[PDB]
């Protein structure tokens, strides 16, 4: 019943060599794998990468494992996968990983009556992604996991997704809090090298920004500060103190607009689109303060050699131009 | 050497590779819980860490001892040498199983096989959170643990005793500073997962955040900056530079509160019940800017009443109406903003 | 031929035993190479230091008579030797280099001489005393005992050449500079016993040009621009008060960032000294407008303008030469 | 406006899948339930399902009804094995975040409107 | 010299069983606890923990490991603490902690000729104190280190300080920037759980927070703000673009001094006493900008409708340095 | 059952702690780089990441076979028990050897002997770099390796290939923000020390930084408000409040786009050629307030020009600060651009 399960077990590894491939001269072995994700922990644009917590199982079949009488699934310690052949298999955008190990290290050995073994792993890994954040915050992102074996080339070894597109589940449960997966893709490839050529699987995510973090903090302050610029507008030309202290305090605003957003975002480059429409509304901000420069050294530089004319007219001119400056903005990146 | 040959009689013939009774029956292992600190909960990262000693008892038959001893109170190593479930953390992040001095494991052994083994676990465990009603919300953060290779054919989970007391919360290790544990509860489920069907049971923190540190913070130089841009109604109506320094600096200045009070949350894409708050209070400072463009357009002078009193401005009717209607209209609002919220 | 020899060696050999653990106290010579000193938190009070550690000490129980003179071995022989049980003294962390293979070294002559380096990487523990910060100058030290064996069993010594300095020029040494090395011997008393202590100091200067173009230069273009507002002329009330109001705003937010950068101590630092007369003497810049325009228009004090055209650029000049003579010289 | 609208059989002898299709908000954080009410005012948990695909279950109905949730089309599927006539009443479709919940009505603030399971013997 | 040395040792820890206690079957083993500090590194107000770094030594005697013949304390290597009991010793504040490991692992083994063994370890531990910030920064806080058995309950093992006074050594000795230390006391006692009465000590410090830094960066700027929201009384009424600018630059600082010290505490839902302070101070500045308002609607807006502009000025010049005093007078008798 | 056979013969009479030809000959390590990544350069701690796959193959005499197969590939548990050589790193800080999810390691046996052995390393190298032309600078971050152990006379290093071919990067893993890969140059070394003469491998990487992030976020800002100070010369000479809050500001904004300009950067004791740069621009800031406060001193009625009594006049001096002050800020951004785009 239970005396015989033991001594099955005891010897199937009587005599097992674990630096050994399974039919080691002969054909390559395929391992197939199942992937069920937990979660997406965070996407940081500083650090350049992702978190992802997954059920990461591997089905192969070891005829050196083959037993024969017991007809249940041999379910064993995770403590004799220290004992077994397991795939070398890496990941080259891990960062920083690690299997969990509490309370235990996270394995699984469920062996088959025919020879094929399960070995389950609970992995949180840190992948990275080089992100395209030319259209931020406005932008899709394509976020890969790069499954390749390290040490058996294709002669060697052989790798394919086990259920084909139905392979990596889990993905719409995953709920994000400034992403939105939209579609996800299974890719598998052979990868050349000096050394050889190695089998990978790809898992490939493709992250939509949300966009409503940005329309409460970064867009929605830079139209108003940007629309308090033209009260100047309907203020007498003799309030010299008042236009300015308004046009000054307009172009200190966006100022600390700019410094708090970058302390936010890394260290790019390019302009981003966000980058385009703070540097774009300063320009109608600092134009409004330009325009009362204009307006006092006619009047009170150019006066013995119209005022009330300059002003009736950029009452309409700066809100419609800046009105087309945002037709313009929220139909490219949009 | 009475006690070493009876430890030595039990793993002569023992393998722990295998479940007691792996072609026999089910394995029933009763789970406690003893919280010692219900630690910070970690609002951006929607996470929450807790100490505990997580408990469990099962019976092992092939244990079964006759010696002087009833119960054999044992070091940790041989922990390592006996069958141990393989439980694990179904929203786990990254949990710590300590070990100073030892590794912090009791190994206890009745002479019936009975076996008593448990464990201090710190553990970062995964609270999704609805921040829709930020800061005034209340949410249930899961702790859910079952057998990570042991199916329900395999290895059932129980609880020791009545679910509602087999977890236990420490009185004096709270560990928290901004929400207030009002109470758990304990539940027991089934997952349908690739490998098969596993017993996961489950403890849920009712967690409510006191908003204390937030409307210090927030919402008392929010309310105070509302307050500051209707002084400016007071104000007469010919200081031009006054009022113009007055009323765009307010705007500063919730500009900066907008900004900085966002920034002590995650990044989620919809609007927070504090964020209604700095929105309808910045339209009461942008409104007070607006309201003295139109007193500026229908001054019709530029100087103001001397002591002694040629015409002048009379205190114009939208100043003396707006004394009235936006005091009075930020109050209103603030009856309606915080019995919508706090009724919650 | 030195398989026959490494395994008679380790024929018989105890590695838990002391080398002459009844005769005399085991003694071991130490060197150490500083390959860099990082950088010095001075928030935290630490210091990262990258440093070889080298030991040699006699072992009779791995003397052998052979052609092969010398036995150069990799780390796998360390596990198998007695090693000293050398612990830092004032670690917070330390960690010995594991990439590619254990960067542990281990050769023995065959009279019995066994050198042992390995390399480490320390976060070291120095209290900086920041009076007169930033122009101060401090001796970070590293200490190194025996952790089990006291002075009657394990006895300490330097070499001729006892800490050897390399390049100084790719550290991470910013605000300090390399000035001096001092070694010492000593014997601590704590509960177990009796412990030969090594220790090496590390005099560290100040390279002190960070804080001149962050807080210095700052702080006194701003007090220059109180004086604006005295130039200015008296009946524009509105400007003036927006000189001398505003002037106190931004020397709220140099003296926030100026304590920033050092950690929270609570006594009063050079720093603090110039940071807090440069507010005096912005303060003392509205107030003096205020009593200017309280005595003439609300009703000698109208030449006073022309008072403090001089004497507060005189006042300050004359601060400066209090302050940057007895804390940099004296 | 969420609009937990519900589907399914509301005559049967044999098996039922009782449907509850959602809208106006993705509950893949919430968690999405079943009740039943008979007549006499009493509503009662039958089944729910967590974001991690845990099956919570009454112990009236513990091996008898079936959840099973779809995350992309936003539903919940609640599989009726084995109908006793006892089971004859209205059956709720819940969604909510449970705040001393899992087992309390008064924690699923989105409700269906019901569904008349009738069992005739 | 060495050979009967080597045969001693070999004896000690042939046949010997390390999952059994000594007297594992009889008398409960008393464990002498020995504390040496090196230092305590970091006290975060954020993370509510505190860093120590400590000697910890726990003799114990073991009737297994006694050996004749030799005079000499037999210290060994670190390895053969692997292959004796110790005790399961832990710390229940503990967060995070790690035996330091350079250039090996900082154990000791220390035999006597009588059975007694010393077990030495270096440990650098995060221990958590949750604080009271309702007096900060003028407050004192404590924290404590419980020493704890894991497996063993009070009918297996027992604890005692070694020296119950003068166990734990080097506590004068530690510099903290922020706190001074008061005292320290040692309690031995019991705690029960639900599988047994197991014994535990408790190494406890009163901290007194050092006030030099928050004076020189909270309260003296905050102080003479205050005072120049004061200078528009002596202005005269009609600088309106004088008064105002004043006043709204002042109300400006008391948010920017709010910020930087919202951004190095920790999110705690009550007043912070130095909330008090700078809650209180903001009154007085937002108190002297609602004074030119009501100077500016009486002579402007009650003004030719017929009380005196100057007396209003020339009270408050009196009234709110003198009420400002008796702030700090009620605030810092209060708190100190 | 065969193959079995072989790998105990291979590891009978094997010694794990001798150099292959220990009294005959020197070790002769060929090694090889593959740089996935050329990750993330820290400015502040001054080191950089770099994702590899360490390359070295050597001949061991001792491990000789003739079997089925020419060169068995094999799990990397026997990769600890065959000597490897001590290749350590001279300038990394703190790297990883991957253990995911197995040790990243491949042994690889010949019948001839010679043994392949690769890693994948995540190396923290340390780059030394000298921020004198900050941010218009370029560096050369080295990666120096060699034996740790073993002297130059009994292991020499080698590359597989011609030197400059064998560190070779990808062709899509940059992952580079600031900074421009201009290819590496690679060079033999020997490193004397105290214990004797040991054989280093070096390469230097090559970069350059990106401007484009300082301008947009340092230049552009410090740029516009010396126009905006210089707004000021446009206005009349009465409208005193109004000058002053042009004067007072924009000192208020250099003050604050001159610290938020360093926290980019470590705390080096020099000044950078940004620094050079904010402080010219603070120099024509502060110079259009002393500016007004020569016209102030020189204004001589409170009253302005009516549009319809004496007036006052348009202040000579304002008119040749509205030629000079462009001008001379126009010349230095001549001077200041054509000198550090060069370096
Ligand atoms: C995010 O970014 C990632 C990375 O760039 C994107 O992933 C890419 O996705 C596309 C689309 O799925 C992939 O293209 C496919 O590749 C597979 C695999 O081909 C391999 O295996 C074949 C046998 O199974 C073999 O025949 C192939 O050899 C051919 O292709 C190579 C290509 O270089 C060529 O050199 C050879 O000469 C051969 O021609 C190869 O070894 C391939 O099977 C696919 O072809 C199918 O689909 C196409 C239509 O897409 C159809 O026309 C064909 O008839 C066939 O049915 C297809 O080429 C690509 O490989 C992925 N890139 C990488 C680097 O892996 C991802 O799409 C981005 N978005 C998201 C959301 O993730
Ligand atoms: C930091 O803050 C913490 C928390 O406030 C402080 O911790 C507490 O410190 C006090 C001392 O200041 C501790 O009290 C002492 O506990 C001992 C324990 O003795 C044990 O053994 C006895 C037999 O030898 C036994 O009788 C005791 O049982 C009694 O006490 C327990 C509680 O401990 C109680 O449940 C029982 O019913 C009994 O009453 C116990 O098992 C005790 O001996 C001390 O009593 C002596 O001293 C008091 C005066 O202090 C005197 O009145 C008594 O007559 C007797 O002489 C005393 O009660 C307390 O246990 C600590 N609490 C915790 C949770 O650790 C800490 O001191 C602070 N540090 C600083 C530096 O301020
Ligand atoms: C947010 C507020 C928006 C207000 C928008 C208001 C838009 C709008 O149309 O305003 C016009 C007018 C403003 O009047 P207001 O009192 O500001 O200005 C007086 C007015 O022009 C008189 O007609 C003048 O006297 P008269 O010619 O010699 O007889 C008087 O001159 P003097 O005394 O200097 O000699 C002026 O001061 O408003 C109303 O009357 C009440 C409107 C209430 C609108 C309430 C809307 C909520
Ligand atoms: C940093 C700048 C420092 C400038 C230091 C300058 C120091 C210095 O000596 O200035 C004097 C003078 C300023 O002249 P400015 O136009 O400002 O002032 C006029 C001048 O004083 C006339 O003499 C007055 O007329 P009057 O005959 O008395 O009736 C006239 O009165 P009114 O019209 O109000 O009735 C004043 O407005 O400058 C120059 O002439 C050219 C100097 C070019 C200097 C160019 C420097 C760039």
């Amino acid at each position: 019943n239970m005396s015989f399960v033991k001594e099955t077990v005891d010897k199937l590894l009587k005599g097992y060599d674990i630096r050994l491939r399974p039919d080691f001269g002969g054909p390559p072995v395929c391992v197939g794998m199942n992937i069920d994700i937990a979660s997406i922990d965070m996407v940081s644009e500083v650090n350049m990468d992702y978190t992802l917590t997954m059920y990461f199982q591997q089905y192969w079949r070891d005829k050196r494992l083959a037993y024969s009488g017991i007809p249940l699934n041999l379910t064993l310690d995770n403590r004799v996968a220290d004992q077994l052949w397991v795939p070398d298999t890496y990941f080259l955008n891990d960062k920083k990983s690690f299997v969990h190990g509490v309370t235990v290290k996270n394995r699984m050995i469920r062996l088959h009556p025919d020879g094929t073994v399960l070995y389950g792993l609970r992995i949180t890994t840190t992948a990275a992604c080089m992100m395209d954040l030319r259209r931020y915050p406005l932008d899709e992102q394509n976020c890969t996991l790069e499954i390749e074996s390290y040490g058996y080339t294709t002669d060697d070894i052989e790798f394919y997704w086990r259920g084909g597109d139905k392979a990596v589940t889990g993905v719409e449960r995953i709920e994000l809090p400034q992403f939105s997966i939209v579609e996800h893709r299974l890719v598998s490839r052979n990868v050349v090298f000096a050394t050889g050529a190695y089998p990978r699987l790809s898992l490939s995510f493709r992250l939509k920004r949300n966009i409503g973090y940005f329309i409460l903090q970064t867009y929605m302050p830079s139209i108003l500060i940007t629309i308090l610029s033209w009260v100047s507008f309907w203020i007498n030309y003799d309030a010299s103190a008042a236009r300015v202290a308004l046009g000054i305090t307009t172009v200190l605003t966006m100022t600390t607009i700019n410094t708090h957003l970058r302390e936010t975002l890394p260290k790019i480059p390019y302009v981003k689109a966000i980058d385009m429409y703070l540097m774009g509304c300063f320009v109608f901000v600092f134009l409004a303060l330009l325009e009362y420069a204009f307006v006092n050294y006619i009047f009170f530089g150019r006066g013995p050699q119209d005022v009330n004319a300059i002003d009736r007219w950029s009452r309409i001119v700066f809100p419609f131009t800046f009105s087309l400056f945002n037709l313009v903005y929220w139909l490219y990146y949009v | 050497t009475v006690f070493t040959r009876i430890l030595d009689r039990l793993l002569d013939g023992y393998d722990n590779r295998l479940r007691p009774g792996l072609g026999e029956r089910v394995t029933e292992v009763k789970t406690d819980i003893f919280v010692t600190s219900f630690g910070p909960v970690s609002d951006h990262d929607m996470e929450y860490t807790i100490d505990v000693f997580f408990r469990q008892s099962w019976k092992d038959e092939r244990l079964k001892f006759k010696g002087p001893m009833t119960v054999l109170r044992l070091n940790n190593l041989m922990a390592s040498k006996i069958w141990t479930p393989d439980t694990f953390f179904h929203n786990g992040k990254k949990s710590v199983a300590h070990n100073m001095t030892m590794p912090n494991k009791l190994l206890r052994i009745t002479e019936d096989g009975t076996l008593l083994y448990t464990m201090r676990l710190t553990v970062r465990a995964e609270c999704p959170m609805h921040l829709e009603d930020f800061p005034m919300d209340a949410h249930a953060c899961p702790l859910k643990f079952g057998s990570y290779a042991y199916t329900r054919a395999e290895v059932v989970y129980e609880w020791t005793r009545e679910p509602a007391r087999s977890v236990v919360v420490a009185e004096d290790g709270s560990r928290l500073n901004q929400y207030d544990l009002l109470g758990q509860t304990v539940d027991s489920g089934i997952v349908q997962s690739s490998t098969g069907e596993y017993v996961v049971m489950t403890t849920h923190f009712h967690l409510k955040r006191k908003i204390g540190y937030f409307v210090i913070q927030t919402y008392l130089p929010c309310i105070m900056t509302v307050i500051l841009s209707q002084v400016s109604f007071w104000l007469n109506r010919e200081s031009v530079p006054a009022r113009t320094v007055f009323g765009v600096t307010t705007v500063l200045t919730m500009t900066t509160l907008s900004i900085s009070a966002r920034n002590s949350l995650p990044k989620v894409a919809y609007a927070t019940a504090m964020d209604w708050f700095i929105a309808v209070c910045y339209a009461f400072v942008f409104s007070a800017l607006i309201e003295f463009a139109t007193v500026n357009y229908f001054t019709k002078r530029g100087y103001a009443w001397d002591g002694k009193s040629k015409t002048f401005n009379s205190v114009s009717k939208i100043d003396r109406l707006s004394r009235i209607a936006f005091p009075l209209l930020f109050g209103i609002f603030n009856l309606v903003y915080w019995a919508t919220y706090l009724n919650r | 031929d030195v398989t026959v020899i490494l395994n008679n060696l380790l024929e018989g050999y105890d590695n838990k035993l002391r080398p002459d653990i009844g005769v005399k106290p085991t003694l071991i010579h130490t060197d150490m190479y500083v390959n860099s000193i990082g950088p010095v938190n001075a928030i935290n009070m630490e210091y990262t230091i990258d440093i070889f550690f080298a030991q040699t000490w006699y072992d009779r129980r791995l003397k052998f008579n052979s052609t092969i003179k010398v036995l150069r071995l990799n780390s796998n022989m360390v596990g198998k030797i007695w090693i000293p049980d050398t612990f830092f003294r004032n670690s917070k962390k330390a960690d010995a280099h594991w990439i590619t293979t254990p960067n542990r070294m281990l050769r023995i002559w065959n009279d019995g001489r066994v050198l042992y380096t390995l390399r480490l990487t320390i976060d070291a523990e120095c209290q900086l005393q920041l009076h007169n910060f930033p122009m101060d100058e401090h001796s970070c030290p590293l200490e190194f005992s025996s952790y089990g064996y006291p002075r009657e069993e394990i006895v300490y010594q330097w070499k001729r050449s006892s800490v050897e300095v390399g390049d100084t020029r790719s550290w991470r040494l910013y605000q300090f500079s390399f000035v001096g090395l001092r070694n010492t011997t000593e014997v601590v008393k704590t509960t177990s016993g009796d412990y030969v202590v090594m220790s090496v100091y590390f005099d560290l200067s100040r390279r002190m040009g960070y804080f001149t173009i962050q807080t210095y230069i700052p702080c006194t273009l701003i007090v220059v621009l109180s004086w604006v507002s005295f130039w200015i002329n008296k009946d524009a009330v509105p400007a003036r008060t927006s000189l001398g109001i505003t002037t106190v705003l931004t020397m709220t937010t140099l003296s926030t960032i100026a304590r920033k950068s050092l950690p929270k101590v609570s006594y009063v630092t050079a720093m603090d000294l110039f940071v807090s007369v440069c507010f005096i003497f912005v303060f003392s810049a509205l107030v003096e407008y205020g009593t200017l325009h309280y005595f003439v228009s609300n009703r000698r004090i109208a030449k006073m303008d022309s008072y403090a055209r001089i004497f507060f650029p005189t006042a300050f000049c004359l601060f400066n030469l209090v302050y940057w003579v007895s804390y940099l010289y004296l | 406006q969420v609009q937990l609208q519900e589907s399914g059989g509301g005559l049967v002898q044999g098996s039922l899948r009782v449907s509850c299709a959602a809208s106006g908000r993705t509950f893949t954080t919430y968690i999405m339930a079943w009740f039943r009410q008979a007549p006499g005012k009493e509503r009662e948990f039958l089944a729910a399902m967590d974001q991690g695909r845990i099956q919570y279950y009454g112990d009236s109905v513990r091996g008898r009804f079936t959840i099973s949730r779809d995350y992309a089309k936003n539903s919940v599927d609640l599989q009726l094995d084995g109908l006793r006539p006892e089971d004859t009443a209205v059956y709720y479709c819940a969604a909510g975040a449970g705040f001393w919940g899992l087992r309390t009505a008064s924690s699923y603030h989105y409700w269906g409107q019901g569904t008349q399971v009738t069992v005739s013997s």
